[PDB]
């Protein structure tokens, strides 16, 4: 019936594949950085940290994933194996805005912006006021290197996450844990990657104007 | 019972596909996002599907397989894992190893070429290799041997243009439309076969490799060059050219193997003019010839359970650190 | 503004030539717009482009139904035809991530039907039949990439013969 | 003989327990953060590790170790492993300033102030100029209430790193490399660790006085 | 030679503690930091070594172990993991798992009282059990069972000061240093042990357990109390009182469990008094009883190792999650 | 300032009783500095501390030489001597590690031998010898800690007896 998450797995592979699972009091994080690509690395190491905290699969009681903004091939592998995982039992899935997640991995606080290079003069980019929880200044979208600018002085850039992105396995458990008891959970067939992507199509259709 | 239920993945392409299979026999699932489109749909209170978007369309499929499958009775879980889409591969890759991890069952990497080839074997259940296999869609223009172990060699392949691409592209240009290869089948029935010839530069005789790229430009070249001819003679003159080629390599191939059985799997062995040329000979030179049902041949997830079965029956089962590739080699 | 070089009458050989002469000289992270009609050569042109990565020409396919290919070499080209793309999905998410490799080269058969989605600094090709064994090669060069200007110039010492 | 580094240990213990491995091209990062003892945890995520990444102890180039300022027990337990580690080999050791890990694991740069709480109305603090590399503007010491907010006003607080330190595994790996690249490494029985617990002895012993 | 060489670890207290040893009888190194001490060591290109620093001691000891012992060739590990300070149990435990992950080999944990009563079969190969172990140091007073199969329980124990902690504290109180075992002994020798009696709140006769803190006091209220006493007179008296309450209880309890041997480990089984009461009893009830030497009643790494050959011949390993316990019980 | 509190002419079960009122009402995170010569009865008292954290008597031992021994309890007694210590390293490294233990109640034997060491807000002790079966006890609570005043002159009431 109705109890509170002991059992929690979330993973990110939107950059460098982030792996947290949670087991009663013991809290685990893995991290892998390398040549070998994801699906090489996180359904062998998924398995191997379940195996090694004798827990299964139909024991979790969410699983946690990164849905972007990131890279594409990343992200299709995290979300894709994270179907796999949950589709048999009807796991519930914390959906996880790598961006977010990348903003509160950040151990300060205050006014924070981040980025990743799209094609070559382009960024997306966040900009997220974080104190007790985390706000946003502006909503994740596409901007070229010149509109980026304008926003490092709209907005105070205290903290600039910028291109290679840390993000804390332990902060992933703790935000699906959060989407749970807040029943913000969804299920395996409602996944809605964040695509920026998308968005480069309309932007440079036309020229530097969009109203 | 000591029954092997088999879970196929195939999302190297355009389709998303998953079926569930029962001791390589017994289909007890076979979805493919094709029928749930080409089939009405409206609304729903489970999300929607659409052509090649593997991601969201995948976990809709499982739903539905789930639904009539209890997921317990699964034994193995095969998915396709190459040639294609490196992006597309990945997902139904992924998910694959997912539900292999999930469900504490081994997993299989399937390639979708030796895949399509199982066809043959669900459809003629007691068929034995050797045999000889023309593949032969819009993707795949491929000549391949299977030995008695069932071992797969690819003998002969396309050196540009497949053969249904050919068929495609040639209908364009007598303005017939989309799909080409059935429209030039249709309109070339009233048609002259012996009435053109279209001469190019032609490959080795000895290869067992195809070249229909200058078969192409050779009929743009007469359209542009010769007066009042009629789209009934030259369709039926280009259909008699593409099958001529197919037919004499794949019989040729057969006999210098010592071959006798042959198959013809994909969109352009439905053709009527190659299916007669292909029985003839077969009467001639007394050979087996195989042709597949169509449901078979188009990209479907049971060949993908079936070549998964094959595999697991032997033993020959893939790691979880297994990459999609997407220039897999048979 | 662009640079225009034009190369008439080239035969399939010469047009071959041409192609390796302008991927050799490519740094990584380009994009290269094949633009002609049915049968001008755009995928004999790529089969020209692989010399320079060091494979051999059996291995360029037409990627019309595969809708891209990938050719691993000394370099990574990426080979796509948009011909029978009906949306405009598949450029918005799978293309537009390789556009984000800044070590491989891509080229991209029927691109100008999509001519709007690609970046300034694309190099575009343009093949014009011109006989039954002859073709012309109009290439753009942007000055963001103007190096490629003398370098394929250098090729018309070839065309004296 | 004398050749680069290929395959790397290095933990800290100061606190959370934090492990990378790098072997070749694949660097692995494991924390745990729970109810167990770094005595129940640290030596078997290490054996696990290893044998996962099929790594034999002798097969390394050079091991990393924490050695404060932090936890007493912890930074004992962490020290201790790597002794029972490297001594039968004599492989080489990179003593790690665990306040200039926390620094360096700030995604950030500027000017930065790490501190811990040691007994009531006391804190443990280093303040850090941080860019290429890190300078220290204030060697880590030992402070009241009163005197860190004397150097929260002193020195310019962009960053503060307070009371919870992440350690990133990757920059544990990377500063024992620049270390070994730098001979700056030494041998098991030369460990100094960062005991600053020591200097609350004289500071407290008289009152507000001390010069 | 299906030789078992075993590497010792103790670092419970004030000792830091390496040892190896074979098969339980060939001591091959047996390093204390005492004796590093105790023996000059004028500078050095090697750190130095302090009392109770285990963690830079520890690294010395074993960098001396290794250059005398090629590391390949030790099969076990073995260290002390309580009772005592978890600070410094932690670290001879933490580098023994240390150890036998880098050795490939496996690891013991052994308790430090139990490992005490080792001295009595390293000092006596032939001595079967069960007997009898008083075990009466500075810090340990206790009075313990072996049985057949060489478990080992606690049926005795001190309620507040241990027997050698008794005479230091009564030594400071007749001015006469410390340690006060030895003091007194001396002093003793010359003193009417008859002389004074020393009443106090006695625990239970049934009870096997010691309580010495009242005989302190007692001795303190004596001094305040009365008039031109001899220091002599005083140290015999008391030290009658104190061998009294351990023989009447060690013998007590072998007569009962009806053991007929008894081993006495530790500093104060050193006393000159204690051992001639020990030997009346004994030749008059028929017993044989057991005084290790002196080197191996003290806090050492041997202990440990032979500890550990005995849990290790019978294939009772410890895992690497192993914590420390400062209260561990026998 | 602090506030004195003297207990006269105790017997050893009263001392435990006050010993027991003390530490009952201990939150987390305290010292208590044990005074008193030879045999006054400082580990007597601890006996009497340790009845409030729901243990026997008997876990109680002479910390003399194990230097410090653990009481875990509803909350952990750590009971430390310091007699026979004749360094200082160990009060900088291993107790000022518990002094961070805010949860625990820290009791010390001989404290008074290294005065300066111990916080401001710490509870002194100090036990005097009245005759052979009776203690005075004085009680020093610095005002950082002092709701404890209450709690103790309350015990008062048990020795009108
Ligand atoms: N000078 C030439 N240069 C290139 N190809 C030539 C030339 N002369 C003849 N050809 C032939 O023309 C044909 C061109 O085929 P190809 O498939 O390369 O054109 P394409 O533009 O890729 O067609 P599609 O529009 O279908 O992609 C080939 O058979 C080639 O050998
Ligand atoms: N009123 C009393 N309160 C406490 N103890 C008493 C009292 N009267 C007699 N005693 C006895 O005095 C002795 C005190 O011993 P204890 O070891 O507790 O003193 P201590 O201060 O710990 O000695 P040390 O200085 O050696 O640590 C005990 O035997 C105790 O039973
Ligand atoms: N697959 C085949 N099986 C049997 N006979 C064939 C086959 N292919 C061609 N032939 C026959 O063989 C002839 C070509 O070879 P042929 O001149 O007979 O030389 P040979 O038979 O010595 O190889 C064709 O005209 C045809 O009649
Ligand atoms: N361990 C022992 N072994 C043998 N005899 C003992 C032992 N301890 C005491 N005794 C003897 O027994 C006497 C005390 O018990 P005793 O009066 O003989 O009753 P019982 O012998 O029936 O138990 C002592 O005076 C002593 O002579
Ligand atoms: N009757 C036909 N004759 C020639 N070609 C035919 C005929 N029917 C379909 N085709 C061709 O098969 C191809 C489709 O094959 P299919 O759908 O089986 O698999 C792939 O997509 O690869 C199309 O190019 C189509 O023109
Ligand atoms: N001859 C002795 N008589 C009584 N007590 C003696 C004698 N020799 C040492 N001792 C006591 O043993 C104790 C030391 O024991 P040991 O050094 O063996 O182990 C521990 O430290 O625990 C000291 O209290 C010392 O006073
Ligand atoms: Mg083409
Ligand atoms: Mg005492
Ligand atoms: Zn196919
Ligand atoms: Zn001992």
């Amino acid at each position: 019936g109705s109890h509170m998450a002991s059992n929690v797995l979330a993973l990110d592979t939107s950059q460098r594949i982030r792996i947290g699972l949670r087991k009663g009091e013991d809290l685990f994080e893995i991290s892998y950085t390398g040549e070998k690509k994801h699906a090489e690395i996180l359904p062998v190491v998924v398995k191997k940290l379940l195996d090694e905290l004798d827990l299964k699969v139909k024991d979790l009681d969410v699983v946690g994933v990164g849905i972007g903004p990131g890279g594409l091939t990343g992200l299709r592998v995290g979300i894709a194996t994270v179907v796999g995982l949950v589709s048999p039992y009807d796991i519930p899935v914390a959906p996880l805005n790598s961006f977010e997640m990348t903003a509160k991995s950040c151990p300060a606080d205050g006014v924070v912006l981040v980025a990743r290079r799209a094609r070559k003069g382009y960024h997306y980019c966040a900009v997220y006021l974080k104190d007790k929880g985390l706000n946003p200044l502006k909503e994740p979208s596409v901007v070229s290197d010149e509109e980026l600018e304008e926003i490092t002085k709209e907005f105070s850039p205290k903290i600039v996450l910028k291109d290679d992105l840390l993000i804390s396995p332990a902060v992933l458990v703790e935000e699906s844990e959060r989407l749970f008891r807040e029943k913000k959970t969804i299920h395996y067939y409602e996944i809605e990657p964040l695509y920026l992507q998308k968005s480069i199509a309309e932007l440079n259709w036309e020229k530097k104007k969009r109203g | 019972e000591g029954r092997m239920r088999v879970l196929g993945i195939e999302t190297s392409c355009d389709e998303t596909a998953v079926a569930v299979l029962d001791d390589g026999k017994n289909v007890v699932v076979n979805f493919t996002v094709s029928q749930i489109e080409v089939h009405q749909k409206f609304g729903g209170v489970v999300p929607e599907v659409a052509a090649r978007h593997h991601l969201k369309n995948l976990p809709i499929l499982l739903k539905k397989a789930f639904e009539k499958v209890p997921p317990e009775t699964v034994d193995v879980v095969a998915a396709t894992y190459g040639p294609g889409l490196i992006g597309a591969l990945l997902v139904g890759l992924s998910a694959a190893k997912g539900l292999a991890i999930s469900l504490e069952k081994p997993f299989v990497g399937v390639n979708h070429v030796e895949a399509h080839v199982q066809a043959v074997f669900l459809a003629n259940p007691d068929l034995k290799p050797p045999l000889v296999v023309l593949m032969v869609s819009g993707g795949h223009t491929q000549l391949m041997k299977v030995d008695e172990d069932y071992s797969m060699e690819v003998l002969g392949e396309t050196l540009d243009d497949s053969a249904g691409e050919a068929f495609d592209k040639v209908a364009r240009l007598l303005g017939l439309g989309y799909p080409g290869g059935p429209v030039i089948d249709r309109v070339a029935k009233k048609g002259d076969p012996e009435k053109y010839s279209f001469p190019r530069p032609m490959l080795d005789d000895d290869s067992y490799n195809f070249s229909f790229a200058g078969l192409k430009t050779s009929v743009l070249y007469f359209l542009q060059r010769e007066k009042g001819y009629k789209v009934e003679d030259v369709a039926a003159s280009f259909q008699k050219a593409v099958v001529d080629i197919l037919v004499e390599k794949t019989f040729r191939l057969a006999r210098n193997l010592g071959i006798r059985k042959i198959a013809f799997v994909g969109g352009v062995a439905a053709n009527s003019m190659l299916r007669e040329e292909v029985r003839k000979r077969a009467e001639r030179w007394n050979y087996e010839v195989f042709f597949p049902p169509l449901e078979l041949c188009t990209d479907n997830a049971l060949m993908v359970a079936k070549a998964g079965y094959e595999k697991a029956k032997r033993g020959m089962f893939s790691p979880l650190s297994l990459n999609a590739d997407p220039n897999l080699n048979v | 503004a662009s640079r225009h070089l034009r190369f008439e009458n080239l035969t399939e050989e010469q047009l071959k030539r041409l192609a390796k002469i302008l991927t050799e000289n490519l740094k990584g992270g380009e994009v290269v717009i094949l633009s002609g009609n049915l049968g001008a050569g755009k995928t004999t042109f790529v089969k020209g482009m692989i010399r320079a990565i060091g494979l051999d020409e059996k291995m360029v396919k037409s990627p019309t139904f595969t809708l891209m290919n990938v050719y691993p070499g000394l370099k990574t080209i990426y080979h796509l035809d948009l011909y029978r793309l009906q949306d405009t999905d598949f450029l918005s998410l799978d293309v537009e991530d390789i556009l984000e490799d800044e070590d491989g080269i891509m080229v991209v058969e029927w691109g100008d039907l999509f001519d709007g989605f690609w970046p300034e600094d694309s190099i575009k090709v343009k093949i014009e039949i011109a006989d039954e064994s002859h073709r012309n090669v109009e290439i753009l060069i942007p000055e963001e990439v103007n190096f490629l200007v003398e370098k394929i110039e250098r090729y018309r010492k070839e065309l004296q013969n």
